[PDB]
């Protein structure tokens, strides 16, 4: 279970859990077409630009520890 | 009452496109196009004689298509279709023109289901000779299958080969035309291991994107990570350049403001800046990237078509000295709406699948070459600060031969009989930006389109005049006045700081610039700024396309709510309230305040007379009439307002709403508040004592989009994640007792995001139904069952088709409709009607198990559709 | 420590036995000792030892050098006592060290090859696979030029067999480095002016490249053909034969694409057909036979009409290999589009059936199979009757093998094409030949049985006039002394029952049934099973009312047969009892049914799966017949009194009763049995409930509320076995009612399952985790997340341990659905934690 | 004990089972509802182990199936289900 990214243990910090769920969310946005559509309609940007901004946010979606 | 058992049917299939590929799928010399509508795989055939697109096959795959590519074996005559899905499976399909179906040739399993982070499915890349395919996740895991044929010329797949690399994110993957060498796959990767272990944030900015090459050794049968070169600026996707005998192998990295060519070995990297638009009205700090690409190979030459954010399509050619490439050449081809995929067919036709709005098929008339238009190159010198420039112009190289109607994206819908016909009409506010539209749909459907100016958010109908009051709002956009002001300031800057004696030339050029108003419909709208907002209030006749009155708003005022109502203080004269946010930043969220415009609606439902403008703390997101007064949601506050001479006057408020009010609907003295995340909240208004007390909520979090009250205790709602729920209060719930929790009596995943639910009767003299609309352009209905016999029959039909006719892309149907919540009391009719698509033996067996005959089952399903209810 | 050493390992690892301080070691011998220890840990050792030793031998391979490693590896591989898996381990270590020593092995290439090449001709398929693997890795490391220089001398050696080994090695290196990497060398060697052995070996290389790489040579097919084409007109005869054979292998590999690549080969072959004789003619014909199915219809017609003269001439060839070649060539020609059926019927069929269909060909097994398959393929184009009528009269032959051959051919043809092409004369010929072939049998040919059944089932209702003549033979055969012959007749009845029923000859079938009834005492078990299957086939097509002997008489005779220990008898008897119980249950009293129950309950623990399958089905049938009450009560008593495996069978039988008769008939009595104070009775009830819900699945969507109080009590009964079994029950319930609206009752039971998550006993915590996962899939991951969040972060380290175990289970279960259920975590001073994108509102 | 699942990535090889374990599910040890066909990795079907029982490596007679419960919970999507004894060499037994 250690190999699957996102799993945790008793010493999992708040930051680790939340960056995990943020990257999960970004990948879920990339996967589900209508979620990305909603996002691109909200902030008036092309779908490719929204995907690029999400992939850019994958580095530190929450900030440094 | 009894639990409601529902039956789901799609009346209008989804019309948006996320992927499009072209090839010889029939095995003949004709070329077809396979498109992905989201949860639907479709096959289209453009007729080169009449220049019009026909649909040959449409299939519900009951999954999420995340990647789509076509390939062909060596010496083959027909192209296969590889589909990356939200199941842990890869599928390869062959189209059979005789049976008119997608035969599943191969289905191989590797991971778990869902749009997961480390499970392959998102990216698909095939070797140009068809010898292998690679399915990749966005993180870590990558898998390669080897494709071959056998004695009988049937496709064969191998076991997966592991190409994983921990802590590695993937931007894009594509195969490299290395001829018949060891197949190679190029990936745009980035390692975040350094950025996570540096609590100062330096490693974040220091980590850079890499171009990596994965080689598949066939003789050794394994994948190895050979070359990995860091890149200067971050690129969004890759293009395979033809290699082997007809072209030099390599890759084209598309980045922000640049396009680079790179190849392994002594090949020098050759970059070229992207030509910006001359007199670009956008923000100077805004970059420019490519949104999609296409490739067309001929025995003579080959070129690429790359479209920018502004919709400009450029033709790209590669000039090569022997083995190496000298320079990249780019010239302005044309301007079409922003597309998600482009296909350059043989026999001279281009197919443009727009990311939103209608789709287009053009005939290529002149490739170019015989043009005086400037061609740009990567060798032309240019200072570090400057770039190339070009001027947009009307279509020259393409001609519109067909236009395909697409309702995506639908942002609001009202089903009502505004015309004096008997059957109700569907009034759908959809489209995006300058390509938005209000469409009247009538009895699969017949559509009439009236163009709008910005993206519609919500519209209301005036009961007395039957006219429509629409609000259109878009982010980072300029208003009409601000657009004219920017044009004038640009023209003033143009004449000044120019050379004397040639300032005469600057003046005539700037006059021409001011005279030219380029159509935002085709050329896109000049949109810029982070917190800028363009909003417009419109009055429209539902019969004609005419606009009756129009109100532009401030450069930072964005409308989000609208309602028309009579007031008890002021007789029967109508009013129009419009909620507006000011200085709204989406990320991170920050708003200065909000306003509520009160208009009089003076003429016979034709003119808006500004009464006053009430300020308020946060954005007014919901406005609904309530017994001679209005209920307004501002932020997480729910207030009752009454009309005053100079303001809208607060009379009672509720503060304990969880997060933020996104919509409110009332029946009786009960108000149903939709929260952005914490689902529905039942609040009660006490006329005596004038207090708004929360008496019920829900036990699950729901990102509610829309809602519709079925009865006094029952509410139907929709998710951002494409779900529909029906939640009912306990029967003996007292509005006096606070701690009451609602029970969810229905759950169902549509697979597409719903933005309008309405309980109506589509055909007079029919039963009631729950009609939902789709952000991807679909229209569906949920029908209540009349008897338990029909319920058991259709439930057994669902079971037998789940077993004997599984979804096409490896998904499990019961798992799929249980995407976020397990299914509760819904039957999937879109699956049940696939009984007519099975083979004779399967149909006979299923009908015999149902103790019926196959025509009888088809008749029953068709009858449920004839009811439309 | 050191692994165990077999007798044979002593020779190779003796030095490891003596204990010597590794300070007083020569530098070379120091390395020899470590390589010995590493190889011994690899060859004999646990998978951890193997993995660690692989890492160590590959990481230090460059420091170790190639010489000593390959010296210790080759004798180990050449050991005659090497077991098959040890060879695979050695091949893997060879690959992983050859990847490291890229250029280091270039000196030793030759040596390695002379040890490895025999593996390429070993009889073991995996031995050849491993040899090819290591030669490929060698060629990848050593490089093209090193391998070419190493193997080039033996190309012209006089011994044909060393040339064959060299050509196979070259084909392997071609598959390892690619066809174009060796294309110039092959172009040079195929036209070598030095000797003819060099060009023969180059053409053999091309042939083996085809044989090895199959469809992968289609890209370079034109290149290979152009390099090899000149060999067809050479002065040497052996090189012409081998060039034709290589062309044949290339055509076999490129099927069905790439005819245009052989454009410069058609006329040389066409001329050589009329020129050459003997083995070279056979090679030319084989090449043409593998080349025709690649052509167009009209050109296939032309070329086949061109070659058919010599093809017909070579039918009467004395050479057996030539016969096999021309037979395969005929099969290939007549299986293509373009060769017309009337053309085959006119020109090919008379000589075919004159020279080929003789008793001699039936004696050789290879020719037997070849001719049978070829004639069936011919029938697939020229028509069934046009083939059958030419050999149907041979069914009355003195030689039994020839009758067997024609029977197999007719069987396969009529099974592929039916009997619509057969006229009355051929029908009577078929019947009169088949009856004589069946009556005249020395052994018990299964081919005769299969053919009889196939012909009868293909004729269908057309066999009515012959049915008395057939049943007379079947009756006379059931009296025959040979038991295998009796079971053959019984299996014929079993296969022909349906057609007999369609023929409206129900009195003949009644006579057959009443004749089989007296044979139910057959001591030989296989014959008993066959006659039971025959009785079942007769029952299943004729009514239960007109069945003779009547069912009331038949079933009690079946009752004691269930005690037989033969699995064929058990299966057929249980299946016949089930056919009786499904529809004929009214003719049998409930007491006999209870005795059948008692015998079936014992058979629920048979080792063969089919017996348990049949026992479950027929017990369900007899449970619908009997009614729930009596069998239910006696099963509950058996549950109390019995334990171990025989209790599990009563649990299965209770679940069967619950599935057949609604669980409302069984659940009250079981839950009442829970009321007894004794703990063992309670454990039995809990096991019954677990298997009952696991068995009935969706049927339990209405009985969760009913069993909820008992589960409430059992989940707090202190006895860990109770809570373990109750958690299993909740698990099976959740998995069974998934998606049927049982969220209320299951959510309620979750609150009683939850407190038991803090338990150290391994089995019961395993059961509780399984129940929690089932509840996750039935309720939804959102509720499980709601229950996990309160303790995901907690001062107690053990509470965190347990709750994170649960959360990992949930997260692995449904990572994508959780995106909608994570709580709002507000931004703090240093980091941005709120998912702003989801807060957008349109 | 010392027995663990292979858990490597499964390939095109179909899992196989001997007579004594004909209808059992490799994971949960249940006979109720065979659902999806078992797939083993490419190493566990090599050489002498081809077509061998997943639990014992003995001669197999029937295809191995995951049950319906395991399919619902996607336990068929985990690694190769062949059993390996970490305390036995390849030559032993
Ligand atoms: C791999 C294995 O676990 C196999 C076992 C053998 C177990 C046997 C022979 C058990 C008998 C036992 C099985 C369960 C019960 N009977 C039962 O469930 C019968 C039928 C069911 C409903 O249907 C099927 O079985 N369908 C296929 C009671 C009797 O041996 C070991 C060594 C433990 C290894
Ligand atoms: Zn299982
Ligand atoms: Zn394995
Ligand atoms: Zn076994």
């Amino acid at each position: 279970q250690s190999k699957y990214i996102g799993t945790g243990h008793a010493d999992t910090t708040k930051w680790e859990w939340l960056v995990n769920q943020h990257r999960d969310s970004y990948c879920s946005y990339m996967g589900h077409f209508d979620l990305l559509n909603y996002f691109a309609i909200a902030e008036n940007e092309s779908k490719a630009r929204v995907r690029f901004n999400l992939m850019e946010k994958m580095l530190q979606p929450c900030g440094p520890p | 009452r009894r639990h409601m058992f529902l039956y789901n049917l799609t009346l209008q299939r989804a019309t948006g496109i996320s992927f499009a590929i072209h090839g010889n799928f029939s095995g003949t010399k004709q070329q077809e196009i396979v498109v992905s509508r989201g949860k639907i795989l479709e096959l289209l055939r453009p007729d080169p004689n009449t220049g019009k697109v026909h649909t040959l096959l449409t299939v519900e795959v009951f999954g999420v298509i995340r990647s789509l590519m076509a390939f062909r074996l060596t010496g083959g005559t027909k192209d296969y279709i590889v589909v990356g899905s939200d199941s842990g499976r890869i599928v390869i399909l062959e189209y059979q023109p005789s049976k008119n179906m997608f035969e599943k040739i191969h289905q191989e399993t590797f991971g778990k289901s869902g749009c997961r982070r480390i499970v392959p499915g998102q990216f698909l890349a095939v070797d140009p000779k068809g010898r292998a395919v690679m399915i990749s996740a966005i993180e870590k895991q990558k898998l390669v299958y080897i494709l071959n044929r056998d004695a009988a010329a049937r496709l064969t797949i191998s076991s997966p080969l592991e190409a994983h690399k921990a802590n590695t994110l993937v931007y894009h993957v594509v195969g490299v035309d290395v001829g018949f060498e060891n197949p190679m796959f190029a990936c745009l990767e980035m390692d975040y291991e350094e950025a996570d272990n540096d609590p100062t944030g330096e490693a974040a900015a220091n980590t850079q994107q890499t171009l990596t090459f994965y080689e598949l050794d066939l003789g050794l049968n394994h994948v190895v990570r050979k070359y990995s070169e860091p890149l200067e600026e971050h690129g969004n996707f890759l293009i395979t350049v033809p290699g082997g005998s007809d072209g030099p192998s390599g890759v084209l990295i598309c980045s922000e403001n640049y396009i680079t060519y790179k190849n392994f070995g002594d090949q020098p990297d050759i970059r070229c800046p992207i030509p910006r638009r001359r007199n670009d009205l956008d923000d100077p700090e805004r970059g420019m990237i490519f949104v999609c690409s296409a490739t067309h190979k001929t025995k003579s030459m080959f070129f690429f078509l790359a479209q920018t954010e502004q919709g400009d399509i450029f033709k790209i050619t590669l000039e090569t000295d022997e083995d190496m490439v000298t320079e990249i050449r780019l010239k302005y081809f044309d301007t079409v709406p922003v597309a998600a995929a482009m296909c350059v067919l043989k026999t001279g036709f281009l197919f443009v699948a727009s990311e939103f709005g209608n789709h287009y098929l053009y005939q290529i008339a002149h490739l170019g070459d015989d043009d005086e238009e400037p061609e740009f190159s990567s060798a032309m010198p240019l200072e570090e600060g400057d770039t190339f420039f070009f001027q947009p112009r009307p279509l020259k190289n393409l001609v519109l031969v067909d236009e395909l109607d697409s309702l995506s994206p639908i942002l609001f819908c009202q089903i009502a009989d505004l015309a004096n016909e008997d059957t109700p009409q569907l009034y759908v506010a959809c489209g995006r930006g300058p390509r938005s539209s209000l469409r009247v749909l009538r009895h699969v459907f017949n559509q009439v389109a009236f163009p709008l100016q910005y993206t519609p958010r919500k519209f209301v109908i005036h009961p007395e005049s039957n006219n429509l009051i629409i609000i259109e709002t878009d982010h980072n956009a300029y208003t009409e006045a601000t657009k004219a002001q920017r044009k004038q300031q640009m023209a003033e800057e143009m004449v000044e700081a120019a050379g004397e004696d040639e300032r005469e030339l600057a003046a005539e050029m700037a006059a021409a610039f001011l005279n030219e108003n380029l159509p935002e419909s085709i050329f896109g709208a000049p949109k810029a700024g982070n917190g800028q907002w363009a909003s417009v209030i419109r009055v429209m006749n539902p019969i004609q396309g005419n606009t009756l009155d129009l109100v532009q708003l401030e450069q930072n005022e964005a409308a989000f709510s609208v309602a028309v109502c009579r007031f008890s203080n002021t007789g029967e004269d109508w009013y129009v309230l419009v909620g507006v946010a000011k200085d709204l930043i989406l990320n991170p969220r920050s708003v200065a305040g909000g306003f509520v415009y009160t208009y009089k609606l003076v003429n016979n439902g034709e003119k808006l007379e500004f009464l006053h403008k009430t300020p308020v703390e946060e954005v007014p997101a919901a406005i609904a009439p309530f017994q001679g007064r209005v209920l307004i949601g501002v932020g997480k506050l729910l207030r009752v307002y009454d009309l005053g001479k100079k303001k809208l006057l607060r009379k009672c408020e509720n503060k304990h709403i969880a997060n933020y009010i996104s919509g409110i609907q009332t029946i009786g003295h009960r108000v149903i508040v939709s929260d952005v995340q914490e689902s529905f909240i039942w609040v009660r208004y006490k006329r005596n004592e004038n207090q708004l007390i929360i008496f019920a909520d829900d036990t699950y979090p729901r990102w509610v989009t829309t809602a519709s009250l079925l009865d006094y205790d029952t509410v139907a709602g929709a998710d951002k994640f494409g779900n529909i729920c029906v939640v009912r209060l306990p029967p003996n719930t007292n509005d006096e007792v606070d701690s009451q929790k609602a029970e969810v009596i229905m759950n169902y995943h549509v697979g597409e995001t719903v933005l309008s639910l309405q309980k109506t009767t589509l055909i007079p003299g029919g039963s009631e139904s729950l009609v939902y609309t789709t952000l991807s352009g679909g229209i569906g209905i949920l029908v209540p069952f009349t008897s338990h016999e029909d319920h058991d029959f259709f439930q057994h039909v669902e079971m037998h088709l789940r077993s004997e006719h599984p979804p096409l892309c490896g998904r499990d149907h019961l798992s799929f409709r249980s995407y976020y919540f397990p299914v509760k009391n819904v039957i999937d009719g879109d699956l049940c009607e696939q009984f007519n698509s099975m083979e004779p033996n399967k149909q006979k067996n299923v009908s015999e198990e149902l103790d019926r005959t196959p025509p009888e089952v088809s008749k029953k399903l068709e009858d449920i559709r004839t009811r439309y209810a | 420590n050191l692994p165990f050493l077999k007798p044979d390992d002593i020779q190779y690892f003796d030095k490891l036995l003596v204990d010597v301080d590794e300070s007083t070691l020569s530098p070379e011998e120091q390395k020899e000792r470590k390589i010995m220890k590493l190889l011994l840990k690899i060859k004999n050792g646990t998978p951890p030892m193997r993995k660690a030793a692989l890492r160590q031998i590959t990481d230090k391979a460059r420091e170790f050098g190639a010489g000593p490693l390959f010296n210790q590896i080759l004798p180990l591989l050449m050991s005659p006592t090497l077991e098959d898996q040890e060879r695979h381990l050695l091949v893997k270590v060879i690959d992983r060290i050859l990847y490291k020593l890229d250029d280091l092995v270039r000196p030793y290439v030759h040596k390695i090859l002379v040890v490895i090449e025999p593996l390429l001709i070993d009889e073991d398929y995996y031995a050849r696979v491993e040899g090819r693997e290591i030669i490929s890795n060698l060629a990848k490391a050593a490089g093209l030029a090193t391998m070419i220089s190493t193997m080039r001398p033996d190309i012209d050696n006089m011994d044909e067999y060393v040339r064959n080994t060299t050509a196979r090695a070259f084909a392997v290196v071609a598959s390892a480095l690619g066809i174009p990497s060796l294309l110039p060398f092959l172009k040079a060697v195929c036209k070598s002016k030095k000797s003819w052995q060099a060009r023969h070996t180059g053409i053999k290389i091309v042939q083996q490249i085809a044989i090895l790489m199959g469809c992968a040579i289609l890209p370079h097919l034109r290149s290979l053909v152009e390099i090899i084409e000149h060999g067809l007109v050479d002065e040497q005869q052996k090189v012409r034969t081998i060039s034709a054979l290589a062309i044949a292998a290339l055509a076999e590999a490129a099927t069905p694409y790439g005819i245009e690549s052989f454009d410069s080969v058609l006329k040389p072959l066409w001329k050589g057909i009329r020129q050459h004789r003997g083995k070279g003619l056979a090679a030319f014909l084989k090449a043409i036979g593998y080349l025709i199915p690649l052509m167009d219809a009209e050109y296939a017609n032309y070329y086949t009409r061109e070659v058919m003269l010599i093809l017909i001439r070579e039918f009467q060839s004395p050479d057996e290999e030539m016969k096999k070649i021309v037979l395969k060539v005929v099969k290939q020609c007549c299986g293509t589009d373009g060769v017309e059926a009337n053309y085959i019927k006119t020109e090919i069929l008379p000589p075919f059936f004159k020279h080929f269909w003789q008793h001699r060909m039936a004696l050789d097994r290879r020719n037997y199979r070849q001719l049978v398959d070829t004639t069936v393929e011919l029938a697939n184009k020229v028509g069934a009757a046009e083939i059958i009528s030419r050999i149907v009269d041979d069914l009355k032959d003195e030689a039994e093998q020839y009758r067997k051959m024609v029977m197999e051919t007719i069987e396969k043809i009529m099974g592929n094409l039916g009997a619509a092409d057969i006229d009355h004369k051929l029908e009577e010929q078929l019947i009169d030949g088949i009856l004589y072939a069946f009556q005249e049998q020395t052994t018990e040919d299964s081919v005769m049985l299969n053919g009889f059944g196939t012909v009868v089932n293909a004729l269908g209702k057309r066999v009515k006039p012959y049915l008395p003549q057939i049943c007379g033979t079947v009756l006379w055969r059931l009296n025959n002394k040979s038991a295998k012959v009796r079971q053959q007749a019984a299996d014929l009845i079993s296969r022909t029952a349906v057609v007999m029923k369609t023929c409206q000859e129900e009195k003949l079938m009644g006579h057959l049934g009443v004749v089989l009834y007296e044979y139910l005492g057959e001591e030989y078990p296989e014959v008993l099973g066959s006659i039971l299957g025959a009785l079942k086939a007769i029952v299943n097509v004729i009514g239960m009312h007109k069945m003779t002997p009547p069912i009331k008489d038949l079933l009690p005779r079946l009752t004691p047969i269930l005690k037989n220990r033969h699995e064929k008898v058990q299966e057929n008897c249980i299946d016949l009892v089930g056919r009786i119980a499904d529809r004929g249950a009214e003719y049998v009293s409930a007491r006999e049914w209870m005795r059948i129950c008692f015998e079936l309950l014992e058979l629920l623990k048979a080792h063969k799966k089919a017996i348990r399958r049949a026992t479950v089905n027929t017990f369900g049938y007899i449970a619908k017949a009997i009614g729930p009450h009596d069998v239910l009560a006696t099963l509950l008593n058996n549950l109390k009194v019995q334990e171990r495996q025989n209790r599990v069978c009563t649990t299965v039988a209770i679940a069967i009763v619950a599935e057949t008769c609604s669980p409302f008939t069984v659940l009250p009595a079981l839950m009442n049995e829970y009321r007894v104070p004794e703990l063992n009775v309670q454990n039995g009830v809990l096991k019954s409930l677990s298997f009952l819900f696991e068995y009935i699945g969706e049927m339990g969507k209405d009985y969760i509320y009913a069993v909820t109080p008992l589960l409430e009590d059992a989940l707090m009964d202190r006895d860990l076995v109770h809570r373990q079994t109750a958690s299993a029950v909740v698990q099976h319930m959740s998995l069974g009612v998934y998606g049927f609206g049982c969220e209320d009752s299951l959510n309620h039971l979750l609150n009683y399952v939850w407190p038991n998550v803090f338990e150290t006993s391994p089995h019961v915590i395993q059961a509780v985790m399984g129940a929690l996962e089932g509840l996750r899939v039935a309720i939804g991951p959102c509720r499980m997340l709601q229950y996990c969040l309160q303790g995901l972060f907690h001062p107690a380290r053990k509470v965190r341990d347990v709750y994170w175990k649960i959360y990992n289970s949930i997260y692995i279960g449904s990572q994508d659905a959780l995106i909608a259920h994570y709580p709002r975590i507000y931004n703090d001073d240093k980091n941005t934690y709120i998912r702003y994108e989801l807060d957008y509102i349109l | 004990p010392d027995l663990i699942f292979c858990r490597k990535q499964a390939g095109v090889a179909i899992g196989r089972l001997c007579e004594k374990c004909d209808g059992k599910c490799v994971i949960c040890d249940s006979y109720v509802r065979p659902c999806t066909l078992v797939r083993i990795c490419d190493e566990c079907n090599y050489g002498s182990y081809q077509g061998r029982c997943v639990i014992c490596g003995g001669p197999g007679v029937s295809d191995a199936y995951y049950c319906k419960e395991c399919t619902i919970q996607e336990k068929d999507r985990d690694g190769c289900p062949k059993i390996v004894n970490l305390g036995s060499s390849k030559t032993d037994l």
